[PDB]
């Protein structure tokens, strides 16, 4: 009803941040490749200078 | 048939048989098929067996 059910944060670094433009363009790369049964069993290559997923 | 009327039928001519009756007005007289109330749980059974498939 109230909670945050959130998994955990995907951290992606690098020298600066995306642009809101930028990470919503890439927002759009990731749902048009991997959301629902489409997307289910693809894997994204990403080459950022290093990726973390921290559990909640 | 394709939206047009082909036959028509008195009562002593066609029988009409429902099994889950309803008072609800709205129902008009007509049946309540269980594919109807459990429709979700039909969908969700479709997916998760794609979901299991598209590893192969």
């Amino acid at each position: 009803s109230h909670g945050g059910t959130t998994r955990g944060i995907l951290q992606i670094r690098s020298d600066q941040q995306q642009s809101q433009h930028a990470l919503e363009n890439f927002k759009r790369e990731w749902k048009s490749s991997l959301s629902g049964i489409n997307g289910s069993w693809q894997i994204p290559v990403v080459m950022a200078d290093d990726i973390k997923f921290v559990n909640m | 048939v394709d939206k047009r009327v082909v036959a028509s039928f008195t009562s002593r001519e066609l029988a009409m048989g429902i099994r889950n009756p309803r008072t609800e007005l709205s129902s008009s007289g007509y049946g309540l098929s269980e594919v109807e109330i459990a429709m979700k749980e039909f969908i969700a059974y479709n997916n998760t067996e794609s979901f299991n498939d598209r590893f192969f």
